[PDB]
DNA sequence: ATGAACTTCAAAAAAAAAA
């Protein structure tokens, strides 16, 4: 199902007109192009780059697939018409002569044999006379933009004759038939059976094509090639008996999805996604759609793409599945495609980790709150950084919290410590740090990393009976009473006491309980002070004694209880309703 | 060659250090992605056995083949010679390229992914350095520093399992001396294989189940359940051996099996 | 037929395509099940054949990037030195798996004198009930064992009750008919899952 | 949520201050500045200076109550609290400083209840 | 080259300060989350030993691994241009360079270093390998936040008033970090770890808490150092019970600990007199 | 540059006021939560020494690190435009600027400062490194809340004419903060910490509690200063027992302490006469 | 005759903030 799903959606993309290879081609990113006429003579070295801020190697042209050279005598291989800048002009930037001269010498022989096997074209004769001149190729080096081609290594030079606009030399009607025949003649005379992806006949495809968009260079997916990696004496390729009509298909599918809109990173891992075999579509929905419903691969992937993006954007919503979405989580090792994630299930089962992370992040929110119900991940980490979301640790914060949230893993203690530092540093606990601590505590309880305590709920836990949670509620109600006393507060009891209240309770609460009756007497509404005193009694009832110091989990409980109580007091009719029920 | 089946329940822990970090996300210990228990690969224990045998023996008929470059620095004829003049070949197996079944040597000793009893806690203990290696892009004019990362574990009694069968010993040459050396390794390999990242590890209980029959008249799951490793009563979280309760059950194996307590 | 239940913590039915990154098969490989049955009991007379695999635990992928070696041993190089031949082969292991492989056995051409089917059947039954095996069964890789237990019918619950997901062509069993004693040269005939309704069946050659 | 057998000095001190504040509040509902608005600022640090005037003003506060049995119950619970208070210390430790407020609010919660103080007084 | 096995039980505490602090935690020392025991990495002790050697040596054949201004690639290239420049056939050339660096450097001889950068020269397994420390009594974090009356950079909040930059400076009241460590002999015979280097390492471990001091770490001292000197290179008894014989628990009826008058280091050397020795250097 | 090791036992108390108060906890001094011993950070003593130097010097080659408006980036840029403007190849340019600042500044020479802002110039390890103080008898917090008959801002002012802003002003009755500290020589040889600077630092530590005074701190004085002058740069005996020889406990049958007539500073210089000296500057 | 070293294959990726 790993590679069968790739062939299955390649057969859908090739039939739905999505712009993909057709038997022996590949959407290879070719930078600079070569323009000729009908008998050679270099014209202009046009470049089709200018795309992203990082200038890629031009546009992905539908050129024949690379035969996979790689070797000490890599010159003897040589592709069709597109190749290397040392394969066309015999010029090497960091490889030297001879090694690159043989590349061009074999490329000339390949072009000559292609012209002999396909005459009367007015396109292959031009490139045959251009490679057998030893003058125009040197004129290519003196072009107007040749200095830019020598800078970027791996400049693939493709030939494009005149009087054809965007039609390449290898994109002609006759060269297309030659490419289709090459994949049906010289590629159809290898080992017999038995295929693994499709499982039918077809010849076993040795030397799997490379896949671009993973490691440092285009590397094949199924690529066994070592003295110990071989199976039962198959010796590379034959260990996975896969046919050409499946190997080429899935390699081109990977190359196309790793260069378009399907490529998106989960947690430091570039994962390609594509829709599975869609439903045949009911009549009431397919009647308005002409066609009707075409099983397009890159169509309903936007749901899971937004979900993996809403995790960083806060626009998450519980999705109803029943629509399977493939998710091949490839990752780059040294130069091998490491598969990290693969789930055939729909978006509902794919979003279980996000749902658990956001339910553990579900915190109390007041009326007309600017913070959404689900907080974005960068906005959530911004409460843990220094000032701007950029100073976070790129190994345990912006590089590990996303992985732990997108896979329902265990949250590290680094979250505890950073949220603690930024809570007692900023002297306030806004929406972002307390929800993170609640999620950490819930995940530690669910993963056995927390014993005596228990999981937290959304609303305020008036029981808990923990030594840190009730202390947080105590600090919250103390700050609320102080704010109700002085409306225009500047240096609140929070901004001066929360630094040690989260750590040493007997030092801060030894004076906050002294300052509290004065704040209650300062209140213009005596009934409000009465209700606040009753609720602080109910809070401190669960605390049998003020501890000497709050442990690392106790400070998190302190922050969680603080936010819970400070949002329960700022609710419509919550404290009054609680006081009336006594 | 031996003549009995040995299915031991190896017990080893980690006091303070990285047991088996996962290169999936750097070097954090391979915890269970669903229950939080540490999953130490058996290949690490096999490498530790190889290192102990290389340190202790240092002679012929007991080499390692699969050795290290920093620690120490017709068809059946070659296979028999490699089985005779090497220890790892008789122990965990071999793969002579000019062998029989596609060139394979299975070997008796078959280990098991060490799963921790209680869910361990990956302590992301980053540790900085005051000196960079190569010319870093950020090593400007000030202090050439590089932020480190060495995960640690407070505790985690990993449960390793083995399955020594005399059937493969009859072909690999795993005699009783090699078995005694394997036991001495599993007992004393955690006192020599130490470093700044692995920390301090020790062997707990080497409860070997010696079966009288060559086929082994005991199931693996039953022998593993007979060695119950759970937490103590008043202990809230395990921190040493005084926090666990490795209660052995040698009441139903007193007919033909032998519970060899070579470690604990 | 024998309803032998194979259970274990982790598994690694390494696909033939992803051997450099040991991505495990969706379910237990029929070839792996036959190898398990042979490691429990085998002889140059008995030929094991897998008939039906019934999954008893949900598919749970767990990636464990292990560090492997990439160069074999031989009489040439007397040592290996993994510092020069290290291989960070990923392993998408299968956490919490359980299968009751329904299978039987036939007879080879070199059956010899003691070619009794009932004798080998009773020997396998005794070895599965008592816990005897020529080699510890492996869940696709010898680094993971199998808590085997011979079942008479059904003694466990299965999660795949309704119509689930088809896993496509999986490696049935490599063809060793063209191989001499002690296999060397072989092929790879595979088969479809049909549909994982509750207990997938295999197509015998 | 109140431990009457803790044998802690801060606990009983806080409970005594709490029942004193309760008595002062019951003496007159229209009270602006109670003892907690002035006496509590140094009750956990210098108890021998505030609790003296507190015990001096306690009988007048009890006589100010409209019900005489309420004052009897309040004195009974005062003495039940002070049973574990063998002496008034000079200064309380940090742990005792926290236990002061702990017992204070615990006794305040126990007093501001429907049927609790009278129920405990009936079994005496 | 040494021939005996040493199982030292390093014991050290902290009066008031931040010993082995965690960068992944802001500025707090490594503490056990489930319990509360303080943890100290071995690299801190290694750097203290290196500083003691740098301040009590200044000679050749005992390189100290320079600080700040010491590129490892430059040092490797300088050590490569010695006796094995090129005429050694890469393979054994790396081993020769490793042996030369072991005979020249003291940090790589006692512990180790990474020498596999550009010009590779192998790696050193290392004989002496310390472990991570761990206290017994659950310590508490004081967090002594202090201020400063002088701003650093052009802060966006540094208006016209007091240019202040506060922050936190964490402190620890107590915590006898029961450190552990083992010394091998096979790697010591290859790296050239002689008995003189072992005695120098012992002296450094004993007297490193008297010079290597700062404002963040405060005052730290080493309690005792009970080295378990063996007799051969084999394994007599598991080191678990050997290190468990020197247990450190609470004294009488006390909640926490403040100094040495609250701990009872139970030392009962009774069953370790088979083929082992015992010495006291710090305690 | 100094060549001897000094292990001074600084002893200082507080009559009535808030010595080293904690911004983490409102306005109370740092006290031990588990016991009750008062704690004083070393930065307070460092700032007192800086103020004493600022009021008893006013000269060059001994910069005092200005207050408030003294931007560290501006001072670093001013010190950079001297002898090593650009012609020094960044690397050793930072070391040259650090040496120039050490020869020019006194705070960075005795203690240290952060010079790694914009124009980096390395960092100073620092020779003299004081520790956090700690008392012996569990002190108590008085909390002397006082009032004011004048409001600050008109917003927080009452709706009437009685404009008051109370608050609290914490005080401490007693508490001999047994401070500790060690002085090195390797870093002193690099920073240029000569013996004259050491004598000036001793005089500052002795006579800083006579000028640096305020209303919050009240009256503070230094009891004694027993400096343990060594003989070489090596380590003779662990400093733990060295600092434990000068124990400070209670006197006779008393509960707390009020002045010097209630403490018994046991000074028995008997075993410290091997290769070490002893001097009394404050006591 | 065949396994570790060598020599060649391409010259990465970027949004992760928002109601």
């Amino acid at each position: 199902m790993i590679l069968h799903a790739l062939t299955q959606y390649y057969q859908r993309k090739a039939e739905s007109d999505g712009g993909i290879a057709q038997e022996g081609f590949e959407n290879k990113e070719i930078p600079f192009i070569i323009v000729i006429d009908k008998q050679g003579n270099f014209i202009q070295l046009e470049d089709t780059r200018e795309l992203k801020v990082k200038k890629k190697v031009g546009r992905t042209f539908l050129v024949p697939k690379g035969l996979g050279r790689s070797g000490s005598k890599s010159y003897e291989v040589s592709n069709l018409l597109w190749d290397h800048y040392g394969y066309v002009l015999a010029y090497a930037g960091e490889k030297g002569q001879e090694q690159a001269d043989k590349q061009h010498a074999s490329f000339t022989a390949k072009v000559n044999e292609l012209k002999q096997a396909l005459p009367d074209d007015a396109g292959v004769t031009a490139v045959a006379a251009f490679l057998s001149s030893a003058e125009e190729k040197s004129k290519v080096m003196q072009a107007a933009n040749w200095a830019e081609c020598a800078k970027v290594k791996g400049c693939n030079l493709s030939f494009r004759l005149v009087d054809e606009a965007v039609d390449l030399v290898c994109q002609s009607k006759a060269v297309r038939e030659y490419v289709s025949q090459a994949n049906q003649t010289q590629s159809d005379n290898a080992q017999k059976g038995i295929c693994l992806v499709t499982g039918k006949a077809a010849p076993i495809a040795r030397l799997h094509n490379a896949v671009k968009g993973v490691n440092a260079k285009p590397a094949p997916f199924a690529s066994v090639n070592l003295s110990a990696f071989e199976s039962y004496g198959k010796e590379q390729g034959f260990a996975f008996p896969i046919g050409e009509q499946a190997m080429f298909e899935y390699t081109t599918a990977l190359n196309t999805l790793l260069a378009g809109e399907n490529r998106f990173r989960i947690g430091d891992v570039t994962t390609v996604c594509w829709g599975a075999k869609r439903t045949p579509l009911e009549e009431s929905l397919a009647s308005m759609i002409n066609g009707g419903g075409k099983d397009n691969p890159d169509a309903h992937i936007d749901a899971v793409k937004a979900l993996y993006k809403s995790l960083y954007n806060g626009q998450y919503c519980k999705p109803d599945g029943e629509d399977k979405f493939y998710l091949l989580g490839l990752s780059p090792n040294s130069a091998r495609i490491v598969v990290r994630f693969w789930h055939e299930t729909t978006v509902a089962a794919l979003s279980e980790s996000i749902a658990a992370w956001y339910d553990d992040l579900q915190m109390v929110r007041g009326e007309n709150s600017p913070y959404p119900e689900y907080m974005p991940l960068p906005r959530l980490l911004g409460n843990l950084v220094l000032d701007g979301k950029m100073e976070n640790l790129p190994s345990d914060l912006i590089a590990q919290i996303t992985d732990a949230a997108l896979n329902n893993r265990v949250l590290p203690v680094s979250l505890l410590q950073a949220a603690l530092r930024r809570n007692k540093a900023e002297q306030k606990i806004t929406y972002g740090r307390a929800s993170l601590l609640k999620a950490y505590i819930n995940r530690a309880i669910r993963a056995g990393r927390l014993k005596n305590m228990k999981e937290l709920t959304m609303g305020l836990d008036r029981n808990r009976q923990d030594i840190g949670y009730v202390l947080g509620r105590l600090f919250a109600v103390l700050e609320k009473i102080q704010a109700e006393a002085n409306p225009g507060l500047n240096a609140t009891i929070a901004d001066r006491y929360f630094g040690s209240a989260s750590s040493t309770p007997i030092a801060v609460f030894g004076t906050l309980m002294r300052l509290l009756p004065h704040h209650l007497n300062k209140l213009e509404f005596e009934g409000r002070a009465v209700q606040l005193q009753w609720e602080i009694r109910q809070i401190l009832e669960h605390c049998q004694r003020f501890p000497n110091h709050l442990n690392l989990e106790q400070q998190g409980l302190f922050a969680i209880g603080y936010y819970h109580e400070t949002q329960f007091l700022f609710t419509k009719d919550a404290l009054k309703n609680l006081f009336n029920e006594a | 060659t031996i003549e009995k089946r040995y299915d031991f329940v190896f017990l080893f822990d980690v006091q303070d250090g990285n047991p088996n970090g996962d290169p999936d996300a750097g070097n954090l210990p391979r915890i269970d992605p669903q229950t939080g228990e540490g999953l130490v690969t058996d290949v690490c224990l096999k490498r530790k056995v190889r290192n102990f045998i290389q340190m202790t023996q240092n002679d012929e008929h007991h080499d390692i083949f699969i050795r290290e470059k920093g620690i120490l620095n017709k068809t059946e004829a070659a296979r028999q010679y490699m089985c005779s003049r090497y220890y790892d070949i008789r122990t965990f197996g071999a793969v002579m390229t000019t062998g029989k079944n596609a060139g394979q040597v299975r070997g008796p000793v078959q280990l098991t992914f060490s799963r921790s009893i209680d869910p361990i806690m990956t302590l992301e203990h980053s540790i900085t350095r005051m000196a960079v290696t190569n010319e870093k892009d950020a090593s400007e004019t000030g202090d050439n520093r590089t932020m480190g990362r060495k995960f640690t574990v407070p505790y985690g009694l990993y449960r390793c399992h083995g399955f020594i069968s005399t059937h493969f010993a009859k072909q690999t040459g795993f005699s009783e001396n090699d078995l005694e050396l394997f036991w001495q390794a599993l007992v004393n390999m955690f006192d020599h294989d130490h470093s700044a990242a692995r920390g301090q590890m020790n062997a707990r209980g080497l409860y070997v189940f010696e079966h009288s029959n060559n086929l082994g008249d005991a199931p693996a799951d039953s022998l593993f359940k007979r060695i119950q490793v759970v937490k103590k009563d008043g202990v809230e979280v395990v921190r040493s051996f005084d926090d666990y309760l490795v209660s052995v059950d040698d009441k139903n194996l007193e007919e033909t099996k032998l519970l060899r307590k070579l470690g604990g | 037929r024998f309803i032998l239940e194979i259970s274990g913590d982790l598994a690694c039915f390494t696909r033939s395509e992803l051997k450099v990154e040991r991505v495990s098969y969706p379910v237990i490989t029929p070839s792996a099940a036959r190898n398990i049955l042979m490691a429990i009991l085998w002889k140059p007379a008995i030929r094991w054949k897998v008939l039906k695999i019934e999954i008893l635990k949900p598919i749970q992928w767990t990636n464990i990037r292990r560090n492997e070696v990439g160069t074999k041993m031989s009489e040439r190089s007397g040592s290996l030195y993994i510092e020069d031949n290290r291989q960070q082969r990923a392993s998408m292991l299968l956490k919490d798996v359980a299968y009751r492989i329904h299978a039987d056995f036939d007879m080879t051409s070199e059956a010899g004198e003691s070619d009794n089917y009932v004798k080998f059947a009773e020997m396998f039954k005794r070895r599965a009930k008592k816990g005897q095996y020529f080699h510890q069964p492996y869940l696709g890789c010898r680094e993971f064992p199998c808590d085997f237990r011979l079942l008479e019918k059904a003694e466990d619950g299965l999660p795949l009750e309704d119509i689930t997901q088809d896993f496509g062509f999986m490696l049935y069993d490599m063809d060793f008919s063209k191989s001499d004693p002690r296999d060397s040269n072989n092929a790879e005939p595979m088969f479809y899952q049909c549909k994982a309704v509750n207990g997938v069946i295999t197509v015998p050659p | 949520g109140l431990d009457r057998n803790r044998q802690d000095i801060g606990y009983v001190l806080g409970r005594l201050f709490a029942v004193l504040e309760k008595i002062q509040a019951e003496a007159n509902p229209g009270l602006n500045a109670t003892i907690a608005d002035r006496y509590f600022g140094s009750a956990s640090s210098t108890p021998i200076a505030v609790f003296g005037t507190l015990m001096r003003l306690l009988p007048h506060h009890l006589n100010k109550l409209e019900f005489e049995g309420r004052a009897v119950q309040l004195q009974w619970e005062i003495r039940q609290i002070l049973e574990h208070c063998q002496r008034f210390p000079n200064h309380l430790n940090l742990e005792q400083q926290g236990l002061f407020a702990i017992g204070y609010y615990h006794e305040t919660q126990f007093l501001f209840t429907k049927d609790a103080l009278k129920n405990l007084f009936n079994e005496a």
